[PDB]
RNA sequence: AAACUGCGGACGGCUCAUUAUAACAGUAAUAGUUUCUUUGGUUACAAGGAUAGCUUUGUGAAUGAUAAAGAUAAUACUUGAGACAAUUCAUUCAAGUGAGUUAGGAUGCCACGACAAUUGUAGACAAGUAACCAAUGAGAAUUUCUGAUCUAUCAAUCAGUUGGUAGU
RNA sequence: UUCUAAGGAAGGCAGCAGGCGCGUAAAUUACCCACUUUCGAAUUGAAGAGGUAGUGACGACACAU
């Protein structure tokens, strides 16, 4: 067919081994790899492993390639194509064109449900409810304690120290 | 990795140290860093304990302190001239504690004229040919592989006499 | 009998059973040897509230 | 002027400068710092007249002397 | 449920190969170091990206194997007002302790920089978080004094070895 | 030492059971967190730590004919 541009994302080996991007080599190599980079999940925290890779040069060998931009194998192909959507308000107000001021609660992405009923959405984030200053329910009021209901023992507690260390008779 | 441990050494009477155990993370030592003159570069090191270690490799300016005229400024380090250890820290310009350090007045030099009215360009004689010749003679008092900076003072008097002639 | 603990933070009351010869639980009974005596510790959880709640 | 043998200045651990005759800090010299120890031992007064420096010794330095405390006889001096 | 994040797997359990002043026991010091946990204190009507579990396409005989793309959260990662503390250096005023230019104060400078942009509707009360003091800590770690089996067909041993200065 | 599709891959019982060897010489491939206590986001979950059971003329105590 016609044909478009595409690049080389990913990939694997005759044997299973992935294509590390780094990896500028055609045969393949063993490195000491990390999550970094990918090609190897550590099961313990800062856990390292010497694995078995391929280059990043494409040859005969590979099996598939992820070159999209597909799944093809290597002859072949395969083919990929809201599961939810976004969560805070903030984005909300990106996607549908809205404002600061402006609700998004009636703009919300709504998914029904359909069995043996409900109309379901994500839990909002940062928003403008009354208690949203819960955030400042008081939460945040309650720098008093620390606003001189504290502090002013710190000035309570100092000035009558300096009474008795003035006697000093 | 390097170690500390007096396990390895002999007795004061001479004689040879067995072995019982291994080398332990306690007695762990670390590869110097010669903190050389140049574009700033500091890194940071995990020490024991989780404390963090400011290894300084490369260094320029340092802050300096005048003794008499009770005044610490920032200057940019020229030379270094004397280190009492090792000749060798003279020609790579190795920054370390107690190595006489060449720095430009400059900044002291701007000070006098805005708080006396005059320029130096009473004070020990070697003090003013530093001044006039652009270079003047201090000694570094941090310690640049621990704390990744040059703090140091200007040499005076019975210092300066001392440090001048072994040069 | 024997002694008695007033226990309201648990919600109990324990006596040591002496025998002479679902709020009621038992433990730790054994007679004495040669017949007769026996003994024992009984633990009164009263309300069937607790018995669940303190109770493995 | 005869302690200073060495490549390095040799200076004491707390060395500061004294006040000259119209009150203020004379930079032109440097006191001799002297301290006494503790259980009952007297400050030689080589410590306190003397120009030795020493960043060991216990009278003139920063070194603490603790619980133990023993005697002997000289054994060498070399 | 799974997953991100936090904590833990440095405790407990087993063995006695190594080890001849080494280790260990009593003792004393840390004014020569010091965490974690817990405890007592002290110091903008709310911002930014992407990531797993999730969906989709897969490779390899296979491991607690792994590749791409599409989204989505934070007590994860960052910025940011709320207003000092702690480090290094230079100079200086100096009280407990057997003993300290010592805890501490003052001057100038550099770096660092806060008390979640946090969580329960229910069991203001909570709960959480960063640094800094102090306890826990007669703890850990180094170190002082004294103390080991046989052997002289083992009588001289040592060259970082013993000390000094400066540094690392 | 083990798996393998022959290309490759993990594993360290001086942990609890158990197996081979060695030797004159030494026990079950059991059940449970209920006791003691430890860890954890925590009153609840785990724990071959720990407890109970099986073999046991190593030893110790009382006691038949």
């Amino acid at each position: 067919f016609k044909g478009y541009i595409l690049k080389i994302t990913g990939g694997c080996d005759k044997d299973g081994f992935p294509m590390m991007t780094g990896v500028a080599t055609n045969n393949r190599v063993r490195l000491l790899l990390d999550g970094r980079n990918g090609c190897y999940k550590p099961l313990r925290n800062g856990e390292r492993r010497r694995k078995t890779v391929r280059g990043a040069i494409v040859a005969g060998d590979i099996s598939v390639l992820n070159t999209i931009v597909k799944g093809e194998g290597e002859i072949e192909g395969v083919t990929n194509d809201m599961r939810a959507g976004p969560k805070r308000a903030s984005h909300i107000r990106k996607l549908f064109n809205l404002s600061q001021k402006d609700d998004v609660k009636k703009f919300v992405i709504r998914r029904e449900v359909a069995k043996k009923k409900r109309s379901k959405a994500p839990k909002i984030q940062r928003l403008v409810t009354p208690r949203r200053l819960q955030h400042k329910a008081q939460k945040l009021e309650a720098k008093k304690l620390h606003k001189i209901a504290m502090l002013k023992e710190a000035k309570r507690y100092a000035a009558i120290l300096n009474r008795y260390k003035v006697l000093k008779a | 990795g390097i170690t500390r441990d007096s396990r390895h050494k002999r007795r004061a009477t001479g004689g040879k140290k067995n072995s019982m155990q291994k080398k332990k993370k306690n007695t762990m030592g670390r590869q110097p860093a010669n903190t050389r003159l140049g574009a700033i570069r500091v890194h940071d090191v995990r020490c024991r304990y989780g404390i963090i270690k400011r290894r300084a490799l490369r260094l320029e300016n340092g802050n300096f302190s005048w003794a008499s005229q009770s005044i610490t400024k920032g200057t940019k380090i020229l030379n270094v001239v004397y280190n009492a250890s090792d000749n060798d820290f003279v020609r790579t310009n190795t920054l370390v504690k107690g190595a006489i350090i060449e720095i430009d007045p400059a900044p002291f030099r701007l000070w006098f004229l805005k708080f006396y009215g005059k320029d130096i360009a009473k004070f020990d004689e070697a003090l003013l040919e530093g001044f006039q010749s652009g270079r003047v003679l201090a000694c570094i008092s941090s310690r640049p592989g621990q704390t990744g900076s040059v703090e140091g003072y200007i040499l005076e008097g019975k210092e300066l006499d001392f440090y001048s002639k072994k040069i | 009998t024997r002694n008695l603990i007033v226990n309201p933070l648990l919600c109990r009351k324990q006596v040591v059973v002496d025998i002479y010869h679902q709020t009621i639980v038992l433990n730790g009974f054994v007679t004495k040897y040669g017949g007769g005596k026996t003994s024992g510790f009984a633990l009164i959880y009263d309300t069937l509230s607790a018995l669940k709640k303190f109770v493995p | 002027m005869a302690e200073q043998t060495e490549r390095a200045y040799q200076k004491q651990v707390f060395h500061h400068h004294s006040r000259n005759e119209k009150g203020e800090i004379d930079f032109g010299n440097v006191k001799r710092y002297h301290k006494q120890i503790g259980m009952g031992f007297v400050t030689p007064a080589e410590a306190i007249k003397g120009t030795y420096i020493d960043k060991k010794c216990p009278f003139t330095s920063d070194v603490s002397i603790r619980g133990r405390t023993l005697s002997g006889i000289v054994k060498s001096c070399h």
